[PDB]
Formats: structure tokens, C-alpha cells, sequence
RNA sequence: GUUUGACCUCAAAUCAGGUAGGAGUACCCGCUGAACUUAAGCAUAUCAAUAAGCGGAGGAAAAGAAACCAACCGGGAUUGCCUUAGUAACGGCGAGUGAAGCGGCAAAAGCUCAAAUUUGAAAUCUGGUACCUUCGGUGCCCGAGUUGUAAUUUGGAGAGGG
RNA sequence: GUUCUUUGUAAAGUGCCUUCGAAGAGUCGAGUUGUUUGGGAAUGCAGCUCUAAGUGGGUGGUAAAUUCCAUCUAAAGCUAA
RNA sequence: UUGACAUUGUGAAGAGACAUAGUUUC
């Protein structure tokens, strides 16, 4: 469709359009300008340095964000394979009262609710057979 | 742009998540074999610095190399070139079609330093319409890392400018022989 | 001692290299005609205490002398100027004296349209032959003396006191301010 | 300090007019920039600290910084790079713990 | 001293006697000076830019005052000078 | 939805098109590496960072546009010749060993990335196919690519605004 | 020397003011071992250990500490004679 | 043959240091 407007601009020789923003380089430096309304980061990225510091750095420029699963999602979003980060900079008047909510919503769900739990350490977990054998352990020490 | 923050945090090396990446990622390399294509370069920024782009005509090559000491075949000799070059020889002899850029440390462990070797194919008609990296493509440039010619080559043949590098300036042996050798005039000076 | 047999350059082929030499550059100033065979060197200040007394060739003029002649560093390159980036002027002399050789290379060179006809003119070879080095004067031949005692050897002797002894009296005065 | 004009003592040389060339912009190679310095405060908030300049701010808060510069000095080479890690330690506890 | 390297502000330092001072002027002038010594036409010589580091004083010079310009000088040297009525200008 | 798919990683094909080997090796760039010999006696130096062995190029190769030389009134990529110099220095300062900057000359030539938001439009590119004016061009299509391909800047600078 | 479309409000150069000015990490550097050039402290290279900074860093051929000064801008790359 | 360093990680209990809020040492 980007041809059906070239010729359309060439006949008369078109508006303002709207689309989501992409592009890790392009979503870190909307987000250091503060022009990012919302932003998506993807979780499963490898290498995981490339996104490892965006949720740090939208806290301290106080831009919205949310992890979300699937950076093949996210190029589903912005017609590619996979995409590493999404943004929404600018909006439709039809559309600013649900990206508020949709804001808010986020706030509500994602940075209050995992405000304390994500400053913990992760991966705590044993073998099924390991936990097994602790289990059986700390019964028979317990009880007889 | 996220290349800064990528510098800045493989430059700090000592923290809990590169030391977890780093260890996980060593087990990753040693459970697959000694040298095998990498899909896509585990430092991107890194890679780019060094030249890498990420085009139709550019290899990635992750090999291991064991450490220590040069062992002479006799039934604490040092090898006077590096694991980096080495590493960098094993894989241009594995891709023989293509031409060794440059290449990188990612990890190490007492057995193994790890390395990622960047390869320009000079047939691929990206690169050989390629302005700017059309040169790889002409016949003088056939296995740089085998004669030497990478950015550890030189710094292993001490090619630098100053008083520090005289015997090894442009060529040892070619400035031992300059210097070796009896010089007659046609009328005797 | 060392086998010096296996290493023995005897310079046989010095006629025949000179002929080489003399043909390249015949070969090249036809294939280059009508412009020179050099560029404009600018005239530098010789280092250390040895040399400083004379003035030679350097390799390039600086961009503030080119910029003083009134061109660009590019266009300077391309009508046949050599410019070196990394020499500073720290001399009005020298200054001056490269702002000139600049200004008169500018008066005396022809330079032809990129589109028209040409004006024939012959080709010099040699820039540094048509703009020639020159040691600047220092003094003229005859002066008035004007002494009055000043005993030079005794000045040489101060001189070389006073720099001996620069670090103590700086000692003994910073003992002086320190105490109280 | 401009030349004497003759051959030895302080300042010896021939005198010539002074000119002030333009300053080379490759003689600010490190100076620190607004983007630079954002990226390493957030990179070092993100990454913590290495467990040698833990070691370093516990030998700070419980001896002596002399200690503490002999021990960095061992751990990174120069005495210049030791005062300087130090330096870096001891503003990071001022600004974590005073303000 | 073992391995002791001589290196001073100066290591090149040719020296030059007062008996030969006078060849430094060309022969058609130095007769013309010679004929007419005059406390205010006195010829000036360059002693650093005929080549020269210090300037001596073994030889006797006639009463013809001379301006010499040297970065060095003896004390011999300066007193001939002065005694025939010229004056040592200092040079680097 | 116990389904249907989007990706990632890893495979296969006598899949479409390519590329490497080996020879030569005087000169060139690396690795590796003796002994005969010549002397001394703080258990060595020399021959020699050589012969032999191994790997890799071209018509030249390598080096190359300073993280240089200097301490001057400063010079200004690399290379080679003359020179520095049989000098300083070491040695019954004797035999002998023995450097670089500077100076003259041959030739001269300079430059490119990374790190920047194009965000009012990935502007970039391989391949297949059909035509043509065929060391390539145009149209269409399958793809690569935002985990970043083009333009724009390389420190001598340069970039956004007026 | 003739002829073809002139490209084109496309590209480049230059003056003044104000904001800026991103510049390469298991690298630099240090210890030790082996090797190389050294009369010797100390050079060049490699292995192992430690491992930086941004008014910073390297170099300045007697060893340290303090204050200066001078000169370049590494850890990426091409290039005829 | 012996010792050091790196590879080398995660808990519990008992003794220490900020002067009886958990950041480290044995
Ligand atoms: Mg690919
Ligand atoms: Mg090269
Ligand atoms: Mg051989
Ligand atoms: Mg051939
Ligand atoms: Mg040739
Ligand atoms: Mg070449
Ligand atoms: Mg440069």
C-alpha cells in the first residue's frame, strides 16, 4: 500500500499517518526524548543485554512500559518476523481515552503488582527427584 | 541508541547477571562442538565496531581453543602468536571461501578461551557491489589470518610506529636482512 | 662470523637505474602534462639546536595559512598545493613567509576551465625550480657598535648560575612563606 | 614565558612572534558528555558492584583508606588508578548513606 | 662515570678561532672594512650562520671593530673584541 | 483449542548458482627451529632470531597516513639510498664489538567505518522470471533486513537550529 | 575537434550567532614465567593471575613519591610510487 | 611428590566486624 500512495502523490505534483513505532535504537532514543507514550518490550530476547536495561531506564524517563511474551507478536504487530521492542508515540483523538485506560490498566496490573517481587532473585527451584529425596528428608528427621 | 548501553555493560564484567550469562553460556559452547557456525553474533555492538554488518555476506564462526603453554614434541615454551589467531586460522581453513574480517573474546574457562570470528564472502554480489567492502575481494587478500595481516597478527608482529618497535617495524626479517648485508658501490666508498 | 657471502648487494645496475628513473619521469610529466611534477611545499624551520639556523621544505602548508590565502584545503589539493593537517603555526615569520609563497604560486599558476577551450601554454616541470627556497636575511652588512660593558661571557655565566640555582631560592621562599 | 634569546639558562631560545594556533579537537578525546554520563549512571545502577570494590567499601567503612588505596593499588596496577578507585568509592557511599 | 652519555643543551658546538674570525667576510669587502674601520659602519658577522658554536681566542686581530654575533663566546675571545673596538651580540 | 498456527534453533536434497584444494616458490608475509664453528669461565655467549621443517600471497609483497619523532625559531604517512658512524659507548679504552633522532636524496596521495531518530513513511540489498541498447538496465515476484540495510559525520573535525 | 537531453529551485563550497560535539574492554595497564634486544635498570612477543578511566589515556630510554610541562589519541579498516 | 591461584556454584548451624534494623569474614 505504501505504492498506491507514491503514485497518489505523484498525480498530484496525503495526511498525517499514525503507526507503531519499532526499531530497539529508534524505541531507546523516542524513550531518552520522552516522546514514547506506551512501550512493549518482548521477554524472550537473545541476547538478553540488548533489552536487559529498558525497564531501568523507563522508570527513570517515566515512560510507561510493559513486558509482554512474544517478540514474535510483536513483529506480527509491526510486519516483521520478530520485533524486540514496541511503541505507541502518538495517537487518534478516537483513540486517546482507551490508550489512557489501557495506561492506567497497565499501572494498575504490571508496575504496581510487580513492583516488590521483581527485585528478587529467581530460579529457585529443584529436580523433581532432588525435591523428592529433601521431602523425605524432612520427614523423617521431623517425625519417626 | 542501545550500542552505548551495551558497551558499557560488557565492559562490566564483575557484575551478578554478566557472571550468570557468562556462565551459562560457556556451558551452551561446551556442550556444542569445537568450532560451528553462530546463527547470529552474541555482542552485536561488538561485531559492528569490529565491521560486522548485518547483511547477505557476512559469518559468524564460534570456536574454542584450549589454553596454556606451547608443548614441544619431546619424548614452559610460549607460542609467540596468540589463541585469538590461532582460533581465527582453524576457522578461515574451515570456511576457505570466505575471508576473515576481524574476530572477538566472548568467554573463557580453564580448559577453553572462546572466540567469534567474522568471515566476508568476496563472492556474494552484495559485497562484490559493495563500495566498501569490494577490497576483501582482490587476490592479496587471501587468508590475512594466516599471514598475519588481522588486528592480532599486527599486534603480535608488533607492527607500530615508534622507538618501542625497531627491530619489528615494517618486517623483522626483512629489516634483519636491510641490515645484514654488504653494500658495494661501483666506485668503492 | 655471519655467512656475508650469501648476502652481497653490488649496485651494477646504478646507470641502468638512473636511465629507469629519468624515463618515468619524462613518461609521467607527458602523461600529466601540462601541469608539474611537484606540489607547492611550504618553507619550515629545521629542528633541534643543530639544524634550527636554516630553512627547508616541509610537507605541507597548514590549514590556517591556506585558509589566510583565501582557498580550501580540497581545492588547494586539487590545483596542486600539498597540505598537511598536522603542522601548527607557532611563527609570524613562517606564517607569512608560506601566505606569500601561497599568494604568489596563485598569481603565477593558470588554472583551466573544467568546460571550453584551452589555452595551450608549454609545461615547467619543477614548482620548487620556479618558487625557489630562500634563507631569510637576519641582519645587514654593517651596524654601529653600541657597547656599554655588557660583558656577554659574564652574562653566559649568570645565565647558567640562575638556572642552577632556580630551585632552591623556590625552596627557601616557600620556607620563608610557611613559616608563619 | 617568552625566550631570553640567547643559548642557555631558563627560558633560552631564540626569540620569535608568538602565535596562538587553534585547539585541535582531538585534544578532548575524554571529556565527558551529557549522553555518556547518563549512560554510566545507569548502567552502573543496573550492574551493582564488583566484588573487589565491595571488598574495597568494607575495608573504607571499617579501617583506612591508606589500606584501602594499597589494596586497590594491588588490584589494578597503577597507584594513580588506586586513588582514583577510591575516589569512586568513597562518593558512592557519601551519596548512598549522607544524601 | 661508566656509560655516561654526554648530553647537554648543545652537543653541537663547533669552535672558532679569533685568527680565523676575518675569513668569514668575503675577500672584496674585507679589504674595503679593513681600509676604512669605522665605529659606526663596523661589519656584522654571523658566526652561528657561517657554522660555528663558540667563538675562541687564540689569534690576534687587527684594531678594526667588528660586530660578532655567537650563541657562545670566551672570555679571551670577548676581551680581543672589545680591545680592538667591537662588541659580542649574543645569539640562540 | 487434546486444535490451528507465529517464531527460534537445528537438519536434509545428485535442490539453484558459486567457491577451496594442487603446482610453482627467485623475491614476499608468518610459524617453528638446530648443530658444526668462534670464544669465555658471576655454568655462558657466538654461529643465529640462520640451515632444515610447516602455513599463506602478488607482480611485487609487507608497511603506511602518528596513542610518531622531539625538547628546537620545532618537524609531520609509509618505503629505499647516502648519511648519522666505525661516532658516542664497551674492551691490558689496544686488537676488535658497536645505536637512533636530526641532514641530503629517490618517490610522493590520500582516506574509510563504529559510536546520532529517516521516524511524514528501509529511503537499502541477493535471487527468480519476462523483455532490452547485456562486465549491465527496467517491470513483476519469492526473500534478506528494525537483534538495523541506505543517506548524513570521522576528530584535520563535525552536527541541530537562526 | 562535431553532435545528443541540458541537468536544476537536485548536489556541493564559503561568512556570523547559539546549543552541542557520541570517538573501539578480558582491552589499556600491572605481577609472574618463557623467549627476544639490551652493560644493567629495562624493550618487543606469548602463556597464567589481577584488571581500569573520561578535564581521560599512551609516550617523554636511572629507580620511587609530589607538582608541573610537552606531544599524540590505542585496543576497527583501505591505499599507487 | 607437595603447596598456591583460576575453573568454583547453592543452603543450614555456630563464632566476628557498620555501634542490639542483616552487608561481609572463619
Ligand atoms: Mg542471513
Ligand atoms: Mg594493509
Ligand atoms: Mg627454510
Ligand atoms: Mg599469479
Ligand atoms: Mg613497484
Ligand atoms: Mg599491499
Ligand atoms: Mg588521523
Amino acid at each position: 500500500e505504501k505504492k498506491e500512495r507514491l503514485t497518489k502523490e505523484a498525480a498530484a505534483v496525503s495526511p498525517k499517518p499514525y503507526a507503531v513505532k519499532y526499531g530497539l535504537n529508534h524505541v531507546v532514543a523516542l524513550i531518552e526524548n520522552k516522546k514514547a507514550k506506551l512501550v512493549l518490550i518482548a521477554n524472550d530476547v537473545d541476547p538478553i543485554e540488548l533489552v536487559v536495561f529498558l525497564p531501568a531506564l523507563c522508570k527513570k524517563m517515566g515512560v510507561p512500559y510493559a513486558i509482554v511474551k512474544g517478540k514474535a507478536r510483536l513483529g506480527t504487530l509491526v510486519n516483521q518476523k520478530t520485533s524486540a521492542v514496541a511503541a505507541l508515540t502518538e495517537v487518534r483523538a478516537e483513540d486517546e481515552a482507551a490508550l489512557a485506560k489501557l495506561v492506567s490498566t497497565i499501572d494498575a496490573n504490571f508496575a504496581d503488582k510487580y513492583d516488590e517481587v521483581k527485585k528478587h532473585w529467581g530460579g529457585g527451584i529443584l529436580g523433581n527427584k532432588a525435591q523428592a529425596k529433601m521431602d523425605k528428608r524432612a520427614k523423617n528427621s521431623d517425625s519417626a | 541508541g542501545a550500542y552505548k548501553y551495551l558497551e558499557e555493560l560488557q565492559r562490566k564484567k564483575q557484575s551478578d547477571v554478566l557472571r550468570f550469562l557468562q556462565r551459562v553460556r560457556v556451558w551452551e559452547y561446551r556442550q556444542k562442538n569445537v568450532i560451528h557456525r553462530a546463527a547470529r553474533p552474541t555482542r552485536p555492538d561488538k561485531a559492528r565496531r569490529l565491521g560486522y554488518k548485518a547483511k547477505q555476506g557476512f559469518v559468524i564462526y564460534r570456536v574454542r581453543v584450549r589454553r596454556g603453554n606451547r608443548k614441544r614434541p619431546v619424548p614452559e615454551l610460549k607460542y609467540q602468536r596468540s589463541l585469538r589467531a590461532t582460533a581465527e586460522e582453524r576457522v578461515g581453513r574451515r570456511a576457505a571461501n570466505l575471508r576473515v574480517l576481524n574476530s572477538y573474546w566472548v568467554n573463557q574457562d580453564s580448559t577453553y578461551k572462546y572466540f567469534e570470528v567474522i568471515l566476508v564472502d568476496p563472492q556474494h554480489k552484495a559485497i562484490r557491489r559493495d563500495a566498501r567492502y569490494n577490497w576483501i575481494c582482490d587476490p592479496v587478500h587471501k587468508h590475512r589470518e594466516a599471514r598475519g595481516l588481522t588486528a592480532t597478527g599486527k599486534k603480535s608482529r608488533g607492527i607500530n610506529k615508534g622507538h618501542k618497535f625497531n627491530n619489528t617495524k615494517a618486517g623483522r626479517r626483512k629489516t634483519w636482512k636491510r641490515q645484514n648485508t654488504l653494500s658495494l658501490w661501483r666506485y668503492r666508498k | 662470523r655471519k655467512h656475508w657471502q650469501e648476502r652481497v648487494k653490488v649496485h651494477f645496475d646504478q646507470a641502468g637505474k638512473k636511465v629507469s628513473r629519468r624515463n618515468a619521469r619524462a613518461t609521467r610529466a607527458a602523461k600529466i602534462a601540462p601541469r608539474p611534477l611537484d606540489l607547492l611545499r611550504p618553507v619550515v624551520r629545521a629542528p633541534t639546536v643543530k639544524y634550527n639556523r636554516k630553512v627547508r621544505a616541509g610537507r605541507g602548508f597548514t590549514l590556517a595559512e591556506v585558509k589566510a590565502a583565501g582557498l580550501t584545503a580540497a581545492y588547494a589539493r586539487t590545483i596542486g598545493i600539498a597540505v598537511d593537517h598536522r603542522r601548527q603555526n607557532r611563527n609570524q615569520e613562517i606564517f607569512d613567509a608560506n601566505v606569500q609563497r601561497l599568494k604568489e604560486y596563485q598569481s603565477k599558476i593558470i588554472v583551466f576551465p573544467r568546460n571550453g577551450k584551452a589555452p595551450e601554454a608549454e609545461q615547467v616541470l619543477s614548482a620548487a625550480a620556479t618558487f625557489p627556497i630562500a634563507q631569510p636575511a637576519t641582519d645587514v652588512e654593517a651596524r654601529a657598535v653600541q657597547d656599554n660593558g655588557e660583558s656577554a661571557f659574564r652574562t653566559l655565566r649568570l645565565a647558567r648560575s640562575e638556572k642552577k640555582f632556580r630551585g632552591i631560592r623556590e625552596k627557601r621562599a616557600r620556607e620563608k612563606a610557611e613559616a608563619e | 614565558t617568552v625566550k631570553t634569546g640567547i643559548a642557555i639558562g631558563l627560558n633560552k631560545g631564540k626569540k620569535v612572534t608568538s602565535m596562538t594556533p587553534a585547539p585541535k579537537i582531538s585534544y578532548k578525546k575524554g571529556a565527558a558528555s551529557n549522553r555518556t554520563k547518563f549512560v554510566r549512571s545507569l548502567v552502573r545502577e543496573i550492574a551493582g558492584l564488583s566484588p573487589y570494590e565491595r571488598r574495597l567499601i568494607d575495608l573504607i567503612r571499617n579501617s583506612g583508606e591508606k589500606r584501602a588505596r594499597k589494596v586497590a593499588k594491588k588490584r589494578l596496577g597503577s597507584f594513580t588508578r588506586a586513588k582514583a578507585k577510591v575516589e569512586e568509592m568513597n562518593n558512592i557511599i557519601a551519596a548512598s548513606r549522607r544524601h | 662515570m661508566r656509560y655516561f652519555h654526554k648530553q647537554q643543551a648543545h652537543f653541537w658546538k663547533p669552535v672558532l678561532n679569533l685568527d680565523k674570525l676575518w675569513t668569514l667576510i668575503p675577500e672584496d669587502k674585507r679589504d674595503q672594512y679593513l681600509k676604512s674601520a669605522s665605529k659606526e659602519t663596523a661589519p656584522v658577522i654571523d658566526t652561528l650562520a657561517a657554522g660555528y658554536g663558540k667563538i675562541l681566542g687564540k689569534g690576534r686581530i687587527p684594531n678594526v671593530p667588528v660586530i660578532v654575533k655567537a650563541r657562545f663566546v670566551s672570555k679571551l675571545a670577548e676581551e680581543k673584541i672589545r680591545a680592538a673596538g667591537g662588541v659580542v651580540e649574543l645569539i640562540a
